């Protein structure tokens, strides 16, 4: 699995949604409308489509300065 | 463990920060300083009364727990320390020495860190311990002494990418009334890394004791700040020299967190975060800009961004 945050319509949305395709719920931001969910490698085109989703961006790192 | 006698590192005494304690040491209750690193050493003697509130993000996990807050690096105790350590008989000083810190690990054991946790970080400072960010529904979030979200939020980390719902909550702090401060990184690159980069966050350069750039801070930053042989506080109850953007960043948060302390305990509200442009005495950055000591070519540069800042005339300029 790889972790993604999704940017989402909330009122058109529901979390439930991403499991159907192997995903699973890490964090329900409370102040954007955005989840970070854990899905398949395989599975991230599928993420793209559903119903509620504007955006799926990849989970990047930080350098330590 | 033998705690040495008090000392002001240098960096203290080049952003002119001694001065302003008679006013204010940022003591003021409705200021915090959320800072967004490895965690913290809690129970540090130099640190321990100044940490409001010690929480962690790791792996999209929010825990109050002390143990999952703890720094097991060493990079967070130490940038804490220069906004904050205690002012008295041991150790060192930092430049707010007695403001409200809330400790947010972001940052694990070995000082990696996913945009996701950071994001959540944003997101927990601007919540506080109460998980809510504007509990009277005034609108008001930094500054309402009716919430707990920090007025600052302090961020010495920074990386390549730049995702849009970092972005938004990057937006929401802003919006919120909070000045954001981040280190411009350690590549020697020619522009800053994220978030240091977004024009609402303010980017961060590091000078050496001479007031020469450092070969290795990241250009463009909007302000700079002492970088180079920075000696704070550090695991466990123990200090250390360090190098880098993010031993600079710090030393910005407390002199922002001077300003807004002052500027509330003087007139009962904060002033608002202004932008990058700003060369007005109204906002906190266009203070930060006016006031800082403009080195190397005339104004703005690639280098030392408006300059060094200086907090005894930040604060002057703000209740002038
Ligand atoms: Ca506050
Ligand atoms: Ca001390
Ligand atoms: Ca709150
Ligand atoms: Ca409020
Ligand atoms: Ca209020
Ligand atoms: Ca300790
Ligand atoms: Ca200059
Ligand atoms: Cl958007
Ligand atoms: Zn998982």
């Amino acid at each position: 699995t790889i972790r993604v945050i999704v940017s989402v319509d909330k009122a058109k949305f529901n979390p439930h949604e991403v499991l159907g395709i192997g995903g699973h719920i890490v964090y329900q931001f409370k102040l954007i409308p955005a989840v970070v969910v854990d899905v398949p490698a395989n599975a991230v085109g599928k993420l793209k489509k559903m119903p509620g989703v504007e955006k799926v961006e990849f989970d990047h790192q930080a350098v330590l300065p | 463990s033998t705690q040495p006698a008090q000392t002001i590192p240098w960096g203290i005494e080049r952003v002119k920060a001694p001065s302003v304690w008679s006013i204010t040491d940022g003591s003021v209750s409705v200021i915090q300083v959320a800072v967004l690193d490895t965690g913290v050493d809690y129970d540090h003697p130099d640190l321990a009364a100044n940490i409001a509130w010690c929480v962690s993000t790791l792996r999209g996990k929010v825990s109050t727990k002390l143990r999952d807050c703890a720094d097991q690096n060493g990079h967070g105790t130490h940038v804490i320390g220069t906004i904050a350590a205690l002012n008295n008989d041991i150790g060192v000083v930092g430049v707010a020495p007695g403001v409200q810190i809330y400790s947010v690990r972001v940052l694990d054991a070995r000082g990696s860190g996913s945009y996701s946790d950071i994001a959540i970080g944003i997101e927990q400072a601007i919540l506080g311990p109460d998980g809510v960010a504007d509990k009277d529904g005034d609108g008001i979030i930094a500054g309402d002494p009716d919430d707990d979200a920090a007025e600052v939020i302090s961020m010495s980390l920074g990386g390549p990418a730049d995702d849009s719902y970092l972005y938004d909550m990057i937006i929401q702090a802003y919006n919120a009334g909070i000045v954001i401060v981040a280190a411009s990184g350690n590549e020697g690159a020619p522009s800053p890394s994220y978030p240091a980069a977004y024009p609402e966050v303010i980017a961060v350069g590091a000078i050496d004791s001479n007031d020469n750039i450092a070969s290795f801070s990241n250009r463009q930053p909007e302000v700079s700040a002492p970088g180079v042989d920075i000696l704070s506080t550090y695991p466990d109850d123990s200090y250390e020299t360090l190098m880098g953007t993010a031993m600079a960043t710090p030393h910005v948060s407390g002199v922002v967190a001077l300003i807004q302390a002052a500027y509330y305990q003087k007139y009962g509200k904060i002033l608002p975060v202004g932008t990058f442009d700003d060369i007005s005495k109204n906002t906190v950055r266009g203070i930060l800009h006016i006031t800082a000591d403009d080195l190397g070519p005339t104004g703005w540069d690639a280098d030392y961004g408006y300059g060094v800042v200086r907090a005894a005339l930040a604060v002057q300029a703000a209740l002038g």
